[PDB]
């Protein structure tokens, strides 16, 4: 998160940390948040070989009492996600066991005009050359038009929203990918991608589109 | 069957892809799904997308 500030702890209760071990090498993170006890939304780029969710933290190496630290049982990568457009980035992550419903675990609730603001938070860097950041972040930025987001060769507005204001650097950026995209209290969005370079607006996946496809598999498992 | 080498320089316009000279190798992770793969740079250990197209596999083309 570029341009925001550290979160008071454990205020965002369904934030997950994910820590995706790969096919070779060290693992990598992503964000994510849960949406039932045993259901975490991300993005499909985040998959890997398997994942383990941290819930309840705040300063990610720094164990706390609120931390309940799960393992991903099967990954549920969109079927259509494509590495070429990134169209379709989303996954559902079903977990080994059901997390506890706490005050500094929970889920999010489900329900957007372009110009209203929102808020995104996450582990990702604070700027294009930073580190990721210890501490939960969080940015409030603007949903912008579809148009400002024309330079995506692969932008589809029926499929994804266009936020942050561009005459700002406010951002999501690397490793807020999966975050939530919150408007007034309920998820509108995932991180997905923007620019190497940080400059907004990045590109969502919009919620909305995927309610169907998300309770089918939540009604299966 | 997953060490591949970059034919191409490649500088990244997305943040979920990789940079990369030519002659850099990589470790691939998923061969797609579509024509951008996930690999790891055996440079900087970085992981990201490359496209399919700017890599050959290094044992075969030797």
């Amino acid at each position: 998160i570029i341009g925001g500030t550290e979160c008071k702890p454990h205020s965002r209760p369904y934030m997950a940390y994910l820590e995706i071990v790969t096919s070779n090498g060290p693992s990598k993170f992503c964000g994510g948040f849960l949406i039932r006890r045993n259901f975490v939304l991300t993005a499909a780029h985040c998959a890997g070989r398997s994942i383990t969710v941290t819930l309840g933290a705040h300063n990610i190496t720094e164990e706390e009492d609120t931390w309940q630290k799960l393992e991903v049982i099967k990954q549920f990568r969109h079927p259509k996600y494509n590495t070429s457009t990134l169209h379709h980035d989303i996954m559902l992550l079903k977990l080994k066991e059901k997390a506890s419903l706490t005050l500094a675990v929970g889920t999010l609730p489900f329900p957007v005009p372009p110009g209203r603001m929102c808020r995104v938070a996450g582990w990702g860097r604070t700027g294009v050359l930073k580190p990721g950041s210890d501490t939960l972040q969080e940015v409030k930025l603007r949903l912008m038009d579809p148009q400002a987001c024309s330079h995506f060769r692969d932008f589809d507005h029926n499929l994804q929203l266009c936020v942050g204001n561009p005459r700002k650097t406010k951002s999501a950026f690397k490793g807020d990918s999966g975050g939530p995209l919150l408007c007034a209290g309920v998820a509108q969005g995932i991180v997905s991608y923007g620019r190497s370079d940080a400059k907004p607006p990045a590109v969502f996946t919009r919620i909305s589109h995927y309610r169907p496809w998300i309770n089918q598999i939540l009604q299966a498992n | 069957v997953t060490l591949f080498v970059a034919l191409y320089d490649y500088n990244a316009t997305r943040w979920t892809d990789l940079s990369f000279h030519k002659g850099e190798k990589f470790q691939i992770l998923e061969f797609g799904p579509g024509d951008w793969w996930e690999a790891r740079s055996l440079t900087t250990g970085e992981t990201g997308y490359i496209p399919s197209n700017y890599v050959a596999p290094v044992d075969s083309i030797q």
